[PDB]
C-alpha cells in the first residue's frame, strides 16, 4: 500500500546501486566546505572520510566492484591432495569452502528457481557470504570454523600471513648443497687465501665438475660410468680432481 | 608420525624433450556464445568440430559458422499440478476450484 | 662429518630433504645474506635463492648446463614469485609494476 | 550465531490445527486448478470480467499465503525432527536446506483427502530425503552409495563387536565375522575416514606442517632425460649410423617415428612387401646392430 | 623481463576475473577417488586446468610431443605440461551481490567510511537485519502527498 | 642504550634549564623545589618536588647552587633527560651530537675502535619527518607525521594556494615507531 514510491530493502544490490546511487563531488566539495568551514570530530570524521572520498574521486575506479557475485579460483596444484602413500592424501581442504559454496550456490541458487519464503535463501545467503568470509578468513568474525579436534582451519588470508608470510618465507636462510661444515684447524704452513681441505669433502662434491670431466679423458662412459665410478672411488679420481682443484 | 615417507602424487612426467615444428598441425573453431563470442575453438590438423560448445565462459557456445543444427531436446520438471494429476482426480479439482468460484465469487 | 653436494628435497618446500642417507645438507642464516649485503654478491645468495635452494630448474637446468659446462644460465627470475601475483589476484588484488 | 537468531527468528512462526489445510489444499490446490483452467482462459483469452480475475488470481494468492503460510507453520516441526542428526555429516542449516528439501517434495507430495498427518508422512524426504542428504555431501569425495551402504552397516559392526567383544575384533574376525575378505574391510576404512588434510600443521610445534617432511618415490632424476636425449637423440645418430627406409620401417616398427608401434603389413605396406620382407630385413638389421659396436656405441645407455 | 616500474595496485572486476578464469565449474567434486582421476565441476577440470602428463588429451587419445598445442574434440583439453594448472586460472560465480570483508568487516572498516552510515546495522542489511531505503520518491509523496 | 636510541625517556630524567637568568634554587623533602631567575626576566621556569636522591648538579663555576644565573640548554641536575626536548627547545643540532658523545662515550666506557657515522648515518634517522599540526589548507589531520622533506617537498606546492598553512615540526621517531614510516607497504605487510 503505496510502495510505487521508492525501494526499500536490504543487501549489496540495493547497496551496490547505493555505490551506483551516488557521487563523489556532491560528497566532495561537500566535505569541502563542510571541513571549510564546520569543524573538528565530525569535520575530523568527515574530513578523514573525505579521505578516501578523494581517495576514488582522484583515481578513475569505483568502489561498485566491492560488491559480489564473480569470483575466481585457486588453479589446481596449489591445493594438492596428493596420495599421502600409505592409502592417503592430504590437500588445501579450504577448497571445501569453495566446495560447500558448490553446494550452497548450486543449492539455495538451484532454489531460486523454485522459489519460496525467501528466508530460506536468506537464511543460507548470509549463511553463504560468511561461509565465504570463512574463505576470507574464519572466525575473524564470530566462531571460526575448525576440523575435528576442532581444528580451525587455514584461511585466504594466511599465507603470506603467518609465520609462513612468503614474506617471512625469504628472510630465514635455509639449507642448501654442498654444506662445508666441519670442525678445523690452522695450518702454520699458511698463505692467505689458503686453507684446509679434507679432500673427500667437496671431493665428494665437487665431482659434478670432473662428473662433465672425467670421460673427458674417456675412461667413464656417460656419468653413471664415472658417478657410479664415484662409488668406485678410484686412484684416478685424486687425478684431474687435482685439476678441478 | 616424524619420519620423512613418500606420499605419492598423480600424473604422468614426460621426458618430452620438447621442441617447436614438426608438430600435428591443427585447424580451428570458433563457436557463437549467447553474447555472441566466438571462443575460437582450434582443433588438431583434422577432426569433427561441434556444433556448440560449452564457454570458457562457463556458458556454451554453437558454431562460429552459420551452420546451425537444432535447439530442442528439453523437457518439464514435475509440476504440483502434475503431483495433482497425481494424487488428485480433476473434476473434484474442477469442481473444488468451481466450489471456490461460490466462495470468493459468493461475498 | 658431513655436508651435502644434493639428494632429497621436500616433496614440499623441495629443500634439501636432510637425513641419514642425506647429508642433511646445511641450512643457512640471514645475517649472512646480510654479509652478502655487506658486499653485494648478489646473484650469489640469488642464486642460491634459486640454486641449492630449490630451483627446480637451473637445478635441472644449469644442472645440465654444469652437465654442458657453459657459460651457465644466467640468472633467471624468482619464478614462484611469479606465483604470488596469482596469490594476489586471488583476492580481487590485481596491480602490477611495469 | 545466527540460526540462534533464525531458530528463534524461525520461531515467528505459528503453529496449526490439523485440517485447515484440509480445505487450503483444497484453497491452494484449488489454485493449481485456478492457474489451470485460467490457463486455459488464457489460452483462448475469453478472459472472465474483471472480478473473475480478480477473485481467482487473487484467490491464487489465496492458495499462495494459506500454503507457504501453513508451510511455516510446519517449520517448526521441521525445524524439530532436523535438530538431532548434528555431529556429523554438514551445516546443521544446509543439513536443513535439504530437510527443507525432503519438505518441499513431500510436501507437494500429499493427498490430504488421504488423512494423514502427512508431515510425518514427508517425514520421508524430511527424514530419508536428507538421510540422502549426508548420503550425498558428507565426504570431500564421497563414496559409492552400496559401499558406504554396506560401511555404516560394516562400522556399524565394529562398534558391534569393540563394545560386545568387550574390545574391538580383529580383521579377519571381522571379515568372516561380517563374512568376507578382511582385506575387504581395509579398503573399506580405506574409504572411511579420509586420509587427513595436510592443511593441518606437523603434528605438534609443529612449524611444519603435514607434508613438510615426505618426498614422493616419484622423483626427478638429475641425468635422466639429461641423457635420454643425450640417449635419444644420441641414438638418432646411430639411427643414421646405417640406412634409410630402415627407419619408419622401425621408427614405425613401434611408430618410434610417430610414436605408435604397427605391423609388418602396416609399415611395409608402405614399401608393399611382405611381414616376410618386413621382419625379414629388420630382425636382419637388428643383427647388423646386434653387432656390438653397433651397441657400445650407446652401450652405457645401458 | 627485467625492466619493472615499480607496482602499481588495486584491484580487479569481475569481467577481468571472468575475463580471465578458464571457465569455472559446480561440483563438489574432484576425481575418481578410485581410479584416480578428477572431474569437471568437480575440482579438476584438468582439461580447464592441464593433464597430469605431459601432451595427453584427457580422452587419452595422445600423449606425444608433435602432439602439441591440440584442442580435443574428444575430452576437450589439450596436450602439455599441467603444472599450467597450477598456472592456470578459474573463477567462481554466485546468484547474487556480495561483499568484501573489510571496508565491512574491517575496523573502523571504510563502507560507513565509504558511506558514513550504521556500520553495525548496515551489515544488518548485508547479514539482512532489517531493509533501509534503497530508493524514494519525493513526487507522487510530492505532489501526490 | 636501546632506549638511548628508542628515546623514551631517562628513568633517570634530569631537569634541563631553558632560557637563563639566575636560579632560585630551594630543595627538601627530597624533592627539592627551584626558580631559574630567566634572564628575560621575570617568570620562572620551575620545579619542585625534586627528590635529594638526584641531588643537584654542578657546573664549572662548578657545584650546583642556587641564585646563580641560569642556561638555556643548560640540563637542570645530574643525569638525563628528554632531548625530544632538547630539540624542542634547540633543534637536534647538539642533541644529535648530545645522542652521538652519549653513545660513544659509552663505548669509551668501552673504549673501541668507532666512529659516528653509524650514528651520523642515524641522526639522518629519527629525524626525518616532520608532525602534522595544522594543515591551515593542506588538509592532513593534525599531530600525523609526515616525511618533513615531503611537507616541505609539499609545502612548495603551497605556490600561495592561500599559503598552504600546514603545521608539523621536528619529530623525533622512534625505530620502530620509526621505521613504521616508510612507503614499500609489502614492507609493512611484513609487519
Ligand atoms: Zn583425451
Amino acid at each position: 500500500r503505496y510502495g510505487e514510491y521508492f525501494t526499500g530493502a536490504m543487501g549489496a544490490e540495493s547497496i551496490q546501486k547505493l555505490i551506483e546511487n551516488f557521487d563523489i563531488d556532491a560528497e566532495a566539495e561537500s566535505l569541502r566546505d563542510v571541513i571549510r568551514n564546520g569543524k573538528g570530530q565530525k569535520k575530523l570524521r568527515a574530513l578523514k572520510r573525505l579521505k578516501v572520498v578523494a581517495a576514488f574521486q582522484q583515481s578513475g575506479n569505483s568502489p561498485m566492484g566491492m560488491v559480489l557475485d564473480a569470483v575466481p579460483v585457486i588453479p589446481p596444484e596449489l591445493r594438492p591432495m596428493v596420495q599421502l602413500d600409505g592409502g592417503r592424501f592430504a590437500t588445501s581442504d579450504l577448497n571445501d569452502l569453495y566446495r560447500r559454496v558448490i553446494n550452497r550456490n548450486n543449492r539455495l541458487k538451484r532454489l531460486i528457481d523454485l522459489g519460496a519464503p525467501e528466508i530460506i535463501v536468506n537464511n543460507e545467503k548470509r549463511m553463504l557470504q560468511e561461509s565465504v568470509d570463512a574463505l576470507f578468513d574464519n572466525g575473524r568474525r564470530g566462531r571460526p570454523v575448525t576440523g575435528p579436534g576442532n581444528r580451525p582451519l587455514k584461511s585466504l588470508s594466511d599465507l603470506l600471513k603467518g609465520k609462513q608470510g612468503r614474506f617471512r618465507q625469504n628472510l630465514l636462510g635455509k639449507r642448501v648443497d654442498y654444506s662445508g661444515r666441519s670442525v678445523i684447524v690452522v695450518g702454520p704452513q699458511l698463505k692467505l687465501h689458503q686453507c684446509g681441505l679434507p679432500k673427500l669433502m667437496a671431493l665428494e662434491l665437487f665431482k659434478p665438475f670432473v662428473m662433465k670431466r672425467l670421460v673427458d679423458l674417456n675412461h667413464a662412459q656417460n656419468i653413471k660410468s664415472a658417478k657410479r665410478m664415484v662409488e668406485r672411488q678410484r686412484p684416478q679420481v685424486w687425478d684431474v680432481l687435482e685439476e678441478v682443484i | 608420525a616424524d619420519r620423512v615417507l613418500r606420499g605419492s602424487r598423480l600424473g604422468a612426467v614426460s621426458y618430452e624433450t620438447d621442441r617447436n615444428h614438426d608438430l600435428a598441425p591443427r585447424q580451428i573453431a570458433r563457436y557463437r556464445t549467447d553474447n555472441g563470442e566466438e571462443f575460437e575453438v582450434p582443433f588438431a590438423d583434422d577432426a569433427e568440430i561441434p556444433g556448440t560448445w560449452l564457454c570458457r565462459n562457463g556458458m556454451e557456445g554453437t558454431l562460429i559458422e552459420g551452420d546451425l543444427p537444432e535447439p530442442k531436446k528439453v523437457k518439464p520438471p514435475r509440476t504440483h499440478w502434475d503431483m495433482l494429476l497425481e494424487r488428485r482426480s480433476i473434476e473434484e479439482l474442477e469442481e473444488l476450484l468451481k466450489e471456490r468460484l461460490e466462495l470468493i465469487r459468493s461475498r | 662429518i658431513h655436508a651435502r653436494s644434493t639428494g632429497p628435497y621436500s616433496m614440499i618446500t623441495q629443500q634439501p630433504l636432510g637425513g641419514k642417507a642425506q647429508f642433511g645438507g646445511q641450512r643457512f642464516g640471514e645475517m649472512e645474506c646480510w654479509a652478502m649485503q655487506a658486499y653485494g654478491a648478489a646473484y650469489t645468495l640469488q642464486e642460491l635463492l634459486t640454486i641449492k635452494s630449490d630451483d627446480t630448474v637451473g637445478r635441472v637446468k644449469v644442472y645440465e648446463a654444469i652437465v654442458k659446462g657453459e657459460n651457465i644460465p644466467e640468472p633467471g627470475i624468482p619464478e614462484s614469485f611469479k606465483v604470488l601475483l596469482k596469490e594476489l589476484q586471488s583476492l580481487c588484488l590485481n596491480v602490477e609494476v611495469l | 550465531d545466527s540460526v540462534r537468531a533464525y531458530l528463534k527468528q524461525i520461531g515467528k512462526v505459528a503453529l496449526l490445527n490439523a485440517e485447515e489445510e484440509v480445505e487450503l489444499a483444497k484453497r491452494i490446490e484449488a489454485g493449481l486448478y485456478a492457474t489451470q483452467l485460467m490457463t486455459e482462459l488464457s489460452e483462448r483469452g475469453e478472459k472472465l470480467p474483471a472480478a473473475q480475475r480478480r477473485d481467482m488470481m487473487w484467490i491464487c494468492r489465496d492458495g499462495d499465503r494459506a500454503k507457504n503460510h501453513l508451510l511455516e507453520a510446519n517449520l517448526r516441526l521441521v525445524v524439530s525432527l532436523a535438530k538431532r542428526y548434528t555431529g556429523r555429516g554438514m551445516a546443521f542449516l544446509d543439513l536443513i536446506q535439504e530437510g527443507n528439501l525432503g519438505l518441499i517434495r513431500a510436501v507437494e507430495k500429499f493427498d490430504y483427502t488421504k488423512g494423514y498427518k502427512f508431515s510425518t508422512y514427508a517425514t520421508w524426504w524430511i527424514r530419508q530425503a536428507i538421510t540422502r542428504a549426508m548420503a550425498d555431501q558428507a565426504r570431500t569425495i564421497r563414496i559409492p552409495v552400496h559401499m558406504v551402504e554396506v560401511i555404516n552397516k560394516l562400522g556399524r559392526i565394529q562398534r558391534e563387536l569393540l563394545q560386545d567383544l568387550g574390545r574391538e575384533p580383529t580383521p579377519e574376525e571381522l571379515a568372516k565375522e561380517m563374512d568376507i575378505t578382511p582385506e575387504k574391510v581395509l579398503e573399506i576404512q580405506q574409504y572411511a575416514r579420509e586420509p587427513i588434510s595436510l592443511d593441518q600443521t606437523i603434528g605438534d610445534e609443529g612449524d611444519s606442517q603435514l607434508g613438510d617432511f615426505i618426498e614422493d618415490s616419484e622423483a626427478v632424476v638429475a641425468v635422466d632425460a639429461v641423457s635420454f636425449t643425450l640417449l635419444q637423440d644420441q641414438l638418432q645418430s646411430v639411427l643414421d649410423t646405417l640406412s634409410e627406409r630402415e627407419a619408419g620401417v622401425v621408427r614405425l616398427r613401434f611408430g618410434l617415428t610417430d610414436g605408435q608401434p604397427r605391423t609388418l603389413d602396416e609399415i611395409g605396406q608402405v614399401y608393399g612387401v611382405t611381414r616376410e620382407r618386413i621382419r625379414q630385413i629388420e630382425s636382419k638389421t637388428m643383427s647388423k646392430l646386434r653387432h656390438p659396436s653397433r651397441s657400445q656405441v650407446l652401450r652405457d645407455y645401458l | 623481463v627485467n625492466f619493472f616500474d615499480e607496482l602499481r595496485i588495486g584491484l580487479a572486476t569481475a569481467e577481468d576475473i571472468r575475463q580471465w578464469s578458464y571457465g569455472e565449474v559446480k561440483k563438489p567434486e574432484t576425481i575418481n577417488y578410485r581410479t584416480l582421476k578428477p572431474e569437471k565441476d568437480g575440482l579438476f577440470c584438468e582439461k580447464i586446468f592441464g593433464p597430469t602428463r605431459d601432451w595427453e588429451c584427457y580422452c587419452g587419445k595422445y600423449k606425444r610431443v608433435r602432439f602439441k598445442g591440440i584442442i580435443c574434440e574428444r575430452c576437450g583439453v589439450e596436450v602439455t605440461r599441467a603444472k599450467v594448472r597450477r598456472e592456470r586460472m578459474g573463477h567462481i560465480e554466485l546468484a547474487a551481490p556480495v561483499t568484501h570483508i573489510w571496508y565491512f568487516k574491517g575496523v573502523p572498516s571504510r563502507l560507513g567510511y565509504l558511506l558514513d552510515l550504521a556500520p553495525k546495522d548496515l551489515e544488518k542489511i548485508i547479514y539482512f537485519a532489517a531493509y533501509v531505503i534503497t530508493s524514494v520518491d519525493e513526487e507522487m509523496r510530492h505532489n501526490e502527498l | 642504550v636501546q632506549e638511548l636510541f628508542e628515546a623514551r625517556v631517562p628513568r633517570g630524567k634530569a631537569p634541563i634549564a631553558d632560557v637563563t637568568g639566575r636560579v632560585r634554587l630551594e630543595d627538601g623533602e627530597r624533592f627539592y623545589k627551584i626558580t631559574i631567575v630567566p634572564d628575560d626576566g621575570g617568570e620562572e621556569v620551575v620545579y619542585d618536588k625534586i627528590s635529594k636522591r638526584q641531588r643537584l648538579r654542578v657546573f664549572k663555576e662548578r657545584v650546583l647552587s642556587d641564585g646563580d644565573h641560569v642556561e638555556v640548554g643548560q640540563q637542570l641536575m645530574e643525569g638525563s633527560a628528554d632531548p625530544h626536548e632538547v630539540l624542542r627547545v634547540q633543534g637536534p643540532r647538539e642533541v644529535q651530537i648530545h645522542l652521538v658523545r652519549e653513545v660513544q662515550e659509552v663505548y669509551r666506557a668501552q673504549g673501541v675502535s668507532i666512529h659516528d657515522k653509524h650514528i651520523e648515518v642515524i641522526v639522518r634517522q629519527m629525524l626525518r619527518r616532520v608532525t602534522i599540526i595544522d594543515s591551515g589548507s593542506t588538509e592532513f589531520l593534525p599531530g600525523s607525521l609526515i616525511d618533513r622533506a615531503e611537507f616541505e617537498a609539499e609545502n612548495r606546492r603551497v605556490v600561495a594556494e592561500g599559503g598552504e598553512p600546514a603545521a608539523g615540526r621536528p619529530v623525533l621517531m622512534g625505530i620502530t615507531k620509526a621505521s613504521l614510516a616508510t612507503d614499500s607497504w609489502l614492507s609493512a605487510a611484513s609487519f
